[PDB]
DNA sequence: ATCGGATGTATATATCTGACACGTGCCTGGAGACTAGGGAGTAATCCCCTTGGCGGTTAAAACGCGGGGGACAGCGCGTACGTGCGTTTAAGCGGTGCTAGAGCTGTCTACGACCAATTGAGCGGCCTCGGCACCGGGATTCTCGAT
DNA sequence: ATCGAGAATCCCGGTGCCGAGGCCGCTCAATTGGTCGTAGACAGCTCTAGCACCGCTTAAACGCACGTACGCGCTGTCCCCCGCGTTTTAACCGCCAAGGGGATTACTCCCTAGTCTCCAGGCACGTGTCAGATATATACATCCGAT
């Protein structure tokens, strides 16, 4: 690239690169970092925030609210399948369970 | 049969016997000097040094440690020297 | 007083970089906060493993690649390398 | 304490039946502070040799070992130039039933023959394995100087 | 000014909400106090460690921070309280 | 001639109230001098953030409805509809909690 | 008039014995094919030392023989002796390995 | 190329396995729900072991990649170094 | 202590020290670590190691052996309440498993 | 020639001959000690680095791996190895 | 198959209040230029150990049959749980006052990292003998059909 | 309740073989000695929020009554696993042979850390307003008894 911009604009994220390289390197790791590593970690976070935000405003969308909330996240973490599995013991306070009823306890037809 | 006043001596601290424990060797000793020895000692019989450190972290979590069946033949036939110390 | 530093400006930035039209309340943000500390901690954790494993004191690109490819599942590991990938090659030139 | 109570009782058990040719006690007015004499063994080039010894007893006894330390100068692997002492008794396998005549008697074994697998000085130790009259002589030399 | 009894305030309403939460049609009679028992020794687990995390750093009051890193590790990551 | 509800029909609406809704459903107070009583044996006066108090009940509540959703699950592979003591130690079990 | 053991007390005798010894109850060469096979998915040309399939072999049998404790266990909590196939898919949502 | 492998871990074996898991009485579709369950397993563990191998840059899947895959799962394992 | 002697012997341990102190400054742990810290941590796993190994002696002792095999391990580590708590996660190799049938299953 | 491996089977062999004096061991169990060994000192390495990163610190001491064995070691081998390492802290300082 | 109460849930409108989104000052952390050195890349050699083939023998697998014990369905009972009503209880909210203790700042003293010299602990390679595996014969003990 | 016969398991004595434990040579990593920069231990001050108390609603809890449906036991049927015998298949063992790739060593070069200087991005603080919660009155889905 121009190696004049921030290298969070010079590598085309949002996230930025300079925070995640200190988090790297004072963070008791390993003894060296490499040059290339807080992009790649900054592009995976940015990638997985956009997709839960994306699921999460759907999820809002859908019940006519103009706000995300705890419970539109947990909507969207559970309804999902990989990030039901990414997050499978991870509580999300304020965001209740999924509706389900065992279909033995409905009444007879 | 009963144990005299000359075999009640504990090993260590050379007075009677307080709370006894027994340690699976058949070893006696008093109470204070057990948890002083497994406190600042090497976790062994002090007599027979053989590991007791399942015996005892077995046995702590039940309070089964002292011997009460000669605990209180000690503390009935002997009131004199028990009371005193 | 003393500053405490947190993701929240860069997630409300993607957040309308998504859906421009849709606010985004506190706790969920600390919520998302936590998400992504959550993730770092994992993604980094797994990566010095790798070095460390193979006797290397460097945590470089590569390193960060194979510890996505072990974290997350299928799709989100393909569309997370690829994600990665692009970016450095991006910033490299 | 009971430290001092079991001091007594040590002086007086010393006392009772005092062993070969070794003999301890108090410095002066405490009884923590011991000085003791040893004869070198009749099956040792350590023949008719004093040998003196100081003892500090902790305040917490018997459950930690009392420290002794040489005061003239031996040859011999397991006593340092300052008067340290290397012996399992005093610091690795101590128990509260032992006594000081019992470390006295160590010591005196220690005399009788010498430990060259852990030294405290590992020339004259390796020396002392590759021959004996050069140790024997030296030996004789530092009981006829010091000790006597 | 010590406490005593206090698990009786978990009372039965609570457990059947809990429950029906939890997708229950029907409960026995005897599920509150199992209820009541397996909550004590959650709750015994969790606040040791927190304990534990809150006297390794000198201090006298338990924060949310504490709770969380015990929860966490315990196995049950928590959002939204810090971390 | 009053209304009376079919057994069941009463406690199937309590569900879909309970599944659609975040609110905490224990008690806040009794639940907090719970806690504080509990931690009394590791250390005598402690004192509690606002905070540490809602992330203890929080993550509790979690785990119980996590727990009785595994205990109407071995409640329905037996053949039945309520749940049993024995339901919920089988869980336990399972999941390894006791073993 | 040939002797014949009832049902049921031959079982038995095979769990006392099997639980008694420590060796592997899985043939090898068929669990090395198998392993190969199941490998040769995610990279070709690949080779296994010699100890990694015994790693495996050792990793597998532990596993399945700590699933059959949880099968039994529904089983009986069924109130019945013979394994199912529901009772393996009831211990695995249970443990967490289904969901 | 090799296929259809599975089928080597026989009723006998199984029938062990479950001996020594402590079951008296098993019915008849029992062996290929276990065939299933394993398949699933051993693919999950390998799938870690092969990542290991080739972020190594090697061609020889050892015991150390077996090793930690199993440990990367909660399934640690005593006796093959690590 | 007095000094002029192997630093595993001051603390009267068997592991060692100067390895341990090695392997916590070169583990990426933290950025410094103190004088004490190898020594405790020594002194616990001899501890654990010691207790792991009396209870695998008492049971090839019971087993008519005089050798430890993993069989012996695997007794002593499941059948104590705090051992197995600890190593509840851990496979050992070649262990097998407790005798253990359920009671409903036995002859009437 | 190959190269050096370290391991931790002299102690191991030492701490054996402590306990049982007559009892030998394999090496399949040595190899379990060793990995068993290894997987403690991670464990309890592990944790102390977490509580001192928590607090702001940049040293490892002993209350860091003191905290660590409370925190990892069941309710009655907790005590017993606090006081084991207390006590061998305590000969060495002196 | 419905027919009509009776209940509860969902829907539309007004409103007002506190949390969310934005703007401003600034100060600390990130960017930019430069130098030094050690970690990692690449080429070359060695030899260990992985793969492939062959023959034998024999332990384990596959197939089949007889039957008995266990899984599954159907009935009946009575008791334990659900639904509803009226009464007592203590949570929830607001407001006030006090101070224990978390949080931040300034000094300085002891502790831990770096570096050079040195030598003994621990590793690799060898070798022997006793513990454990195996075989053959016998004593003891569950098991089952018949009384 | 028992007697006895066929089958399985444990005990004991003799033989052998290989791996467990001790020994020797040596190479490098742990120990000693000295120096220096800074981490945190301690004292002092601030001001946050955790605790304790008091009064008023009214929401949730509790106790009681009725009835009914579901848990549990019993009985019957049938069919599918189990135990045993004979035959077929391929696993296991010992052996030989080839070479693929793992593991070590030497040289080099360039990528990253440490340092100094500089400035703007993000954090704390303040403010305005509109999205959503609450209150109130209809509209419709749903359930239950009755022919
Ligand atoms: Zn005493
Ligand atoms: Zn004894």
């Amino acid at each position: 690239s121009a190696k004049a911009c921030t290298r969070s604009s010079r590598a085309g994220l949002q996230f930025p690169v300079g925070r995640v390289h200190r988090l790297l390197r004072k963070g008791n790791y390993s003894e060296r970092v490499g040059a290339g590593a807080p992009v790649y970690l900054a592009a995976v976070l940015e990638y997985l925030t956009a997709e839960i935000l994306e699921l999460a405003g759907n999820a809002a969308r859908d019940n006519k609210k103009t706000r995300i909330i705890p419970r539109h996240l947990q909507l969207a973490i559970r309804n999902d399948e990989e990030l039901n599995k990414l997050l499978g013991r991870v509580t999300i306070a304020q965001g209740g369970v999924l509706p389900n009823i065992q279909a033995v306890l409905l009444p007879k037809k | 049969a009963i144990p005299s006043l000359s075999e009640c001596q504990c090993g260590i601290c050379m007075e009677i016997l307080v709370e006894p424990v027994t340690l699976p060797c058949n070893h006696t000793l008093c109470k204070p000097c057990f948890q002083s020895t497994v406190e600042k000692a090497s976790l062994c019989c002090p007599f027979c040094r053989r590991r007791v450190s399942s015996w005892t972290r077995y046995h702590t979590r039940r309070n089964s440690l002292v011997n009460v069946e000669l605990w209180t033949i000690i503390q009935k036939h002997y009131p004199r020297e028990c009371k005193l110390r | 007083r003393s500053r405490k530093e947190s993701y929240s400006i860069y997630v409300y930035k993607v957040l309308k970089q998504v859906h421009p039209d849709t606010g985004i309340s506190s706790k969920a943000m600390g919520i998302m906060n936590s998400f992504v500390n959550d993730i770092f901690e994992r993604i980094a954790g797994e990566a010095s493993r790798l070095a460390h494993y193979n006797k290397r004191s460097t945590i470089t690109s590569r390193e960060i690649q194979t510890a996505v490819r072990l974290l997350l599942p299928g799709e989100l590991a393909k569309h997370a390398v690829s994600e990665g990938t692009k970016a450095v090659t991006k910033y490299t030139s | 304490h009971m430290a001092l109570k079991r001091i007594n009782k040590e002086l007086s058990d010393l006392a009772r039946d005092p062993p070969a040719q070794i003999s301890a006690g108090p410095v002066g007015d405490d009884m923590f502070h011991w000085q003791a004499t040893i004869m070198g063994p009749n099956d040792s080039p350590y023949q008719g040799g004093v040998f003196f010894l100081t003892i500090h007893f902790p305040t917490d006894y018997p459950f930690k070992p009392p420290k002794v330390a040489f005061t003239t100068r031996i040859y011999h692997p397991n006593i340092n130039s300052n008067g340290s002492i290397c012996l399992d008794i005093l610091r690795s396998q101590w128990s509260p039933a032992l006594t000081i005549s019992k470390v006295l008697l160590s010591i005196a074994s220690l005399l009788d023959d010498p430990n060259p697998d852990d030294p405290k000085v590992p020339e004259i130790a390796r020396i002392y394995k590759t021959d004996r009259d050069k140790y024997n002589r030296i030996s004789r030399e530092w009981t006829q100087k010091y000790a006597m | 000014k010590v406490l005593r009894d206090n698990i009786q305030g978990i009372t039965k309403p609570a457990i059947r909400r809990l429950a029906r939460r939890g997708g229950v049609k029907r409960i026995s009679g005897l599920i509150y106090e199992e209820t009541r028992g397996v909550l004590k020794v959650f709750l015994e687990n969790v606040i040791r460690d927190a304990v534990t995390y809150t006297e390794h750093a000198k201090r006298k009051t338990v924060t949310a921070m504490d709770v969380v890193y015990a929860l966490k590790r315990q196995g049950r990551t928590l959002y939204g309280f810090g971390g | 001639k009053p209304h009376r509800y079919r057994p069941g029909t009463v406690a199937l609406r309590e569900i879909r109230r309970y599944q659609k809704s975040t609110e905490l459903l224990i008690r806040k107070l009794p639940f907090q001098r719970l806690v504080r009583e509990i931690a009394q044996d590791f250390k005598t006066d402690l004192r509690f953030q606002s905070s540490a108090v809602m992330a203890l009940q929080e993550a509790c509540e979690a785990y119980l409805v996590g727990l009785f959703e595994d205990t109407n699950l071995c409640a329905i592979h037996a053949k039945r509809v309520t749940i049993m003591p024995k339901d919920i130690q089988l869980a336990r079990r399972i999941r390894g909690e006791r073993a």
